[PDB]
């Protein structure tokens, strides 16, 4: 449950983040792939060497979803509907994924972020992706 | 534990680097405001109200060199993460009953302390190595809970 | 995220809990500090003994709430408002606890419903708790 | 696992009535209807669409059989459960991949198909030795990542 004050900080950090959002995303993903190998077998057909277009390609679907879920803030299942299905009913991804990617994510906004990672802004974003992994964990159809 | 030459080796540069005056104090600040629940821990610290109150903690910062401390020690015996522990796992497991899950909380938080201080240094390949680090830490440190 | 047949299995099997509420409450805490003593440190000038006439009134308390929950299953945050504010700030209860109680009550439903503790009324339990658990663990005030 | 002796008996006690055909079953069954991610890792059993196909499934029942026969085996060896669980962790941590985490819901899993079953009789102390045997297990079987 994000305060009003956790909104504020997530949509001021991630509209920081701006246009780099894309990249973000895939550069969580390398990080997820390689500090945790297991997560790969979710993603088979996947090129998934460094800077392959395909994991850049996703990164991007991931970032959008991302700043989607910031824009629908105070009703993420609904906007998250069809991610939800997708992740929770159809892949059956195990939770404990979700939160090695928010870990990464966070890793790699700390390292883009030098001057506005403050640690209320950490604290926010943590509790965004933590409750955007449990929409995107629970079957909620 | 594992950490091939080549993950050891990155490890051992970048930690070369590290502040040890504050980065533990970072860390186990962060941990305090991203994770509050873990401020029941550390009532006698003082004010703990706000995040920058936390964070120019004094009592705060004295600890997490302490806490930075042992990470150097575990660093200095990747191959014996358990019993360079040993003590720390029975203060943190029988006398303090710190549930395990905060150890891999407080070792994610040090990561991105790390990501934050190194910037684009901090590799994805480094990160690597040192998620294999703290998760050894963690582990070592729920030994006593095993 | 509770789906609409969550809603209809939790409101279905904990309605048959009724004017048990208090004994079944008081019966799943002892089982947790019976089965986590760790879970005894949140509770110092209780009398935590058998039959204790404290956690016989604390458990009433506790199921009650949970009655009241299971009423705003579609607005938990505004309900257990004053709650979470209890639980998260003042006590500041590590999260871990609540998945202790939560078994214990899943336990404690199990051990007095058969009928009722299907594997899918199971699981809209388990789900039900685990929302109830994270709103009283989160600071959104 | 430490169980004082009245702890055993009331264990062994209450084991001794337990229906070993469909325990088991019963509690993998339940587990991958509460936690539908297990499923993953149990795709080649067929059928596990919806809570009744799950439980109505041969498979599911099958393997339950097993896996109730190593609750068995540990509780017969309370002493060296992480010895007796070896095998069982290589296969679990190093081939399946399976986070520990599932391993303590297995368990909790198990726990509620008892109260389900012996209602009055599975008293919160006889849930309290439970408790630690089911620890137990889970731990001696995460042992290889540790
Ligand atoms: C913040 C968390 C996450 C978000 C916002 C998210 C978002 C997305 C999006 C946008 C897609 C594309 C959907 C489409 O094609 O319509 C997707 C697909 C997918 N996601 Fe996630 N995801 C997240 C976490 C995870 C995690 C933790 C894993 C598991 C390790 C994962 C595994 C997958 C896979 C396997 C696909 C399908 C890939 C393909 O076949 O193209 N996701 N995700
Ligand atoms: C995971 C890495 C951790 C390491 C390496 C670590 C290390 C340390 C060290 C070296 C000490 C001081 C020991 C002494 O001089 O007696 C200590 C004490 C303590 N730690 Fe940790 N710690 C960790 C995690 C945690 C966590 C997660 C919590 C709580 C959420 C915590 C709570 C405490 C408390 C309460 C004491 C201090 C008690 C006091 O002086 O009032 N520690 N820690
Ligand atoms: C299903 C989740 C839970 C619910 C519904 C719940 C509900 C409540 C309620 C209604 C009160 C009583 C306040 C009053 O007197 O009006 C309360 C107080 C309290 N709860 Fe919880 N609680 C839950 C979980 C927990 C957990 C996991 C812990 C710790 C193991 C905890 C520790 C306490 C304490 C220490 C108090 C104050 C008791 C006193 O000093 O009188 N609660 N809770
Ligand atoms: C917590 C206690 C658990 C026990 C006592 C246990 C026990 C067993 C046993 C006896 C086997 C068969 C070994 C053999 O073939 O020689 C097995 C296999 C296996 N277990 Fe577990 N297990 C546990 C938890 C889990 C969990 C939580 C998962 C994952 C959700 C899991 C997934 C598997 C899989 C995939 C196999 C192979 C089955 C197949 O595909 O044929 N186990 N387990
Ligand atoms: C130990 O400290 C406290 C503080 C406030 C309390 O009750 C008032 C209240 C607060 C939040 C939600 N509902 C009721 C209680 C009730 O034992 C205990
Ligand atoms: C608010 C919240 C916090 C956490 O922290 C672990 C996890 C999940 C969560 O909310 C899930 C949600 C979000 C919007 C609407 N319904 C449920
Ligand atoms: C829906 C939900 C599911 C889980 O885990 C199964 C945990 C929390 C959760 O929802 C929290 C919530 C509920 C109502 C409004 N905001 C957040």
């Amino acid at each position: 449950v994000l305060s009003p004050a956790d909104k504020t900080n997530v949509k001021a950090a991630w509209g920081k983040v701006g246009a780099h959002a894309g990249e973000y995303g895939a550069e969580a993903l390398e990080r997820m792939f390689l500090s945790f190998p297991t997560t790969k077998t979710y993603f088979p057909h996947f090129d998934l060497s460094h800077g392959s277009a395909q994991v850049k390609g996703h990164g991007k679907k991931v970032a959008d979803a991302l700043t989607n879920a910031v824009a629908h803030v105070d009703d993420m299942p609904n906007a998250l509907s069809a991610l939800s299905d997708l992740h929770a009913h159809k892949l059956r991804v195990d939770p404990v994924n979700f939160k090695l990617l928010s870990h990464c994510l966070l890793v790699t906004l700390a390292a883009h972020l030098p001057a506005e990672f403050t640690p209320a802004v950490h604290a926010s974003l943590d509790k965004f992706l933590a409750s955007v992994s449990t929409v995107l964990t629970s079957k909620y159809r | 534990v594992h950490l091939t030459p080549e993950e050891k080796s990155a490890v051992t540069a970048l930690w070369g680097k590290v502040n040890v005056d504050e980065v533990g104090g970072e860390a186990l600040g962060r941990l305090l405001v991203v994770y509050p629940w873990t401020q029941r821990f550390f009532e006698s610290f003082g004010d703990l109200s706000t995040p920058d109150a936390v964070m120019g903690n004094p009592k705060v910062k004295a600890h997490g060199k302490k806490v930075l401390g042992a990470f150097s020690d575990g660093l200095a015996h990747l191959d014996n993460l358990k019993g360079t522990f040993a003590t720390l796992s029975e203060l943190h497991c029988d006398k303090l009953h710190v549930d395990p899950e905060n150890f891999r909380l407080l070792g994610n938080v040090l990561v991105c302390v790390l990501a934050h201080h190194f910037g684009k240094e901090f590799t994805p390949p480094v990160q690597a190595a040192y998620q294999k680090v703290v998760a050894g830490v963690a582990n070592a440190l729920a030994h006593k809970y095993h």
